[PDB]
């Protein structure tokens, strides 16, 4: 019932600073909970940052106290990050989640309602968007797009802007020795609809401001 | 800092009971949640203030901090609950959350399943562009590995090959696939080509033909 | 005309309110004390002076439960009132003649509990009340912002008032606790109210002075 969704740039260079926002929603900050933020690098551990209550008092990991600060908004029920100076060091997906006070005497907080999380990366290379290529099914068939050649992750796709949901499969992209990523998301549809339905791949690239949408349909 | 150590793994039969410890200096005398983390998802919190459950988390998943190694304890271990396990503590001589460092819980026993396979040929837009790229999805599998092989008419090509490692796909089975860049002389040229799934000794195999 | 009781590492402070550290007779003609493990959880013990004295010789001491854990807390919790200011080999405890109430799911609901003297001689009751350090802290553990106490006998009346603020931390608390003491005739009831912040008694001191 309590949501939260983090936000901001995905790609962001060294020494750069990198900026979050967490939207709650269905719940005011402006309440007996503290917020805050906890990130975890492709493939290894989560690590706790920081966290803010609405009064403005914070806690900051020590090793990155200096290069650290939360803000909270309670008009627009949201708080943010901001991490300066980053290196590689500082790619992550990073997660805000909601911090309940144990009913133990002692200060202690634990984490109840996270984010789905954002991934950013750190790091001088440009980014690219993708090209979008239909993939042409033939009962049933089986259909998709190929998401070719972007940088950094992620990419999002839906289909028919989220109607169709039921048997789509978007798979882990693959990263070439170019150093740009691709990916295809597939579904599988009746046949018969193709004459009389429509089924379009929305391809998001955000680091590159790509929006995509591309119409599949069988090849003549 | 303070420092959480988890062992990297624990592997367990289906209905069996799997126990991850969490070691830390006098940590009897911190609280200590747990956190569970399926492939793919957010962490979800399955223990709180050292022995309480959140509502919702089935009573199978019991925490304790007794001795001096707390523990995630999992009774009647399902198949469902494979995921990296956290623990994490509050260190109040420095004002900071700890996590340790995760454990895996793997479920025996299961069953082997044949990869679906599904091959696409390129694209008359990506021809168009002077390109030309032929992909090789594969889903469904456990165990989690494949070998990829391809072939032109009835010869192995190898280069302008990139196929991803497996990975879990949260119903417990496996997601790979392969991709194989040609231009679009060489795809014209052959009859066929041909993406080879071989997975536990058999092969599964798809075909695509230039249309006209 | 007795032995003197040895305190070893403890002072009378944590040997009487029963800091885990510090583990008996029924008389002795003085304490031998020395001063570190005494209060482990930080605040201050009022009138402590007069409980020295008071303790210096004494020729009758019997412990006992006045108010048993298991049997006199049905609407709050009696189980979770413990600290690592105030640990019992490796783990986080408290004194073992207090207990440290806190709210039951949500709510902490009036607490109202007496005891009358039916032992033959005077009884020593000590309790606690604890000063959270912020005022969100005053409701994850009492869920009441205007909680009170209210300690009386017939020689002893006081009400006590919760003071939220931050002090630095002492054995890594920012809150503090209040330690008090009184002593009960042997006719007298002393009875407890509390909508929060009340550490209650539960081992207290059947005595004679010399």
């Amino acid at each position: 019932e309590v949501q939260l969704v983090e936000s901001g740039p995905g790609l962001v260079k060294p020494s750069d600073i990198l900026s979050l926002t967490c939207a709650v929603s269905g719940y005011s900050i402006s309440s007996n909970y503290y917020w805050g933020w906890i990130r975890q690098p492709p493939g290894k551990g989560l690590e706790w940052i920081g966290s803010i209550y609405h009064s403005g008092s914070t806690y900051y990991k020590p090793s990155l106290e200096s290069r650290l600060g939360i803000s909270v908004d309670t008009s627009k029920n949201q708080f943010s990050l901001k991490l300066s100076f980053v290196s590689a060091a500082d790619t992550a997906v990073y997660y805000c989640a909601r911090h309940v006070r144990s009913g133990y005497p002692d200060t202690a907080y634990y984490f109840d309602k996270w984010g789905q999380g954002t991934l950013v990366t750190v790091s001088s290379a440009s980014t690219k968007g993708p090209s979008v290529f239909p993939l042409a099914p033939s009962g049933t068939a089986a259909l998709g797009c190929l998401v070719k050649d972007y940088f950094p992750e992620p990419v999002t796709v839906s289909w028919n802007s989220g109607a169709l949901t039921s048997g789509v499969h978007t798979f882990p992209a693959v990263l070439q020795s170019s150093g740009l990523y691709s990916l295809s998301s597939v579904v599988t549809v009746p046949s018969s609809s193709l004459g009389t339905q429509t089924y379009i791949c929305n391809v998001n690239h955000k680091p590159s401001n790509t929006k995509v949408d591309k119409r599949v349909e069988p090849k003549s | 800092s303070y420092v959480l150590t988890q062992p990297p793994s624990v592997s367990v039969a289906p209905g069996e009971t799997a126990r991850i410890s969490c070691g830390g200096n006098n940590i009897g005398t911190k609280v200590l949640h747990w956190y569970q983390q399926t492939p793919g998802q957010a962490p979800v919190l399955v223990v709180y203030d050292d022995s309480d459950r959140p509502s919702g988390i089935p009573e199978r998943f019991s925490g304790s901090n007794s001795g001096n190694t707390a523990t995630l304890t999992i009774s009647r271990v399902e198949v469902g609950d494979e995921a990296d396990y956290y623990c994490q503590v509050w260190d109040i001589s420095t004002d900071q959350a700890v996590f340790g460092g995760g454990t895996k819980l793997t479920v025996l026993g299961q069953p082997k399943a044949a990869p679906s396979v599904t091959l696409f040929p390129p694209s008359s837009e990506e021809l168009q562009a002077n390109k030309a790229t032929l992909v090789c999805l594969i889903s469904d599998f456990y165990p989690g590995a494949v070998t990829v092989a391809w072939k032109a008419d009835s010869s192995p090509v190898k280069a302008g090959v990139e196929t991803t490692t497996p990975s879990k796909q949260s119903n417990n089975k496996y997601a790979a696939s392969s991709y194989l860049s040609l231009t679009p002389e060489q795809w014209k040229s052959h009859r066929s080509y041909s993406c080879q799934v071989t997975h536990e000794g058999s092969t599964v195999e798809k075909t695509v033909a230039p249309t006209e | 005309g007795v032995a003197p009781l040895h305190l070893g590492k403890c002072n009378i402070a944590g040997w009487i309110l029963g800091n885990p550290e510090c583990e008996t007779a029924s008389s002795w003609s003085y304490i031998v004390e020395t001063s570190d493990n005494g209060t482990c959880y930080p605040g201050d013990f009022i009138d402590y002076e007069e409980l020295r004295e008071q303790l210096s010789s004494v020729s009758s001491f019997e412990r006992f439960e006045i108010f048993p854990k298991t049997s006199s807390w049905p609407n709050h919790d009696s189980n979770k009132g413990v600290t690592a200011a105030c640990p019992h080999a490796g783990a986080k405890s408290f004194y073992k003649n207090l207990i440290w109430l806190v709210k039951k799911g949500n709510s902490y609901p009036k607490l109202s509990k007496s005891y009358i003297n039916d032992k033959g001689k005077e009884v020593l009751v000590l309790w606690g009340i604890h000063h959270p350090s912020t005022s969100a802290d005053q409701q994850s553990l009492y869920q009441n912002a205007d909680a009170y106490v209210f300690v009386g006998s017939s020689r002893y009346s006081k009400k006590f008032k919760p003071e939220i603020a931050i002090r630095p931390k002492v054995r890594d608390q920012e809150g503090r606790m209040n330690y008090y003491w009184t002593l009960v005739e042997p006719g007298d009831k002393i009875t407890f109210e509390a909508t929060g912040n009340l550490v209650v008694p539960r081992y207290a001191f059947a005595m004679e002075r010399n």
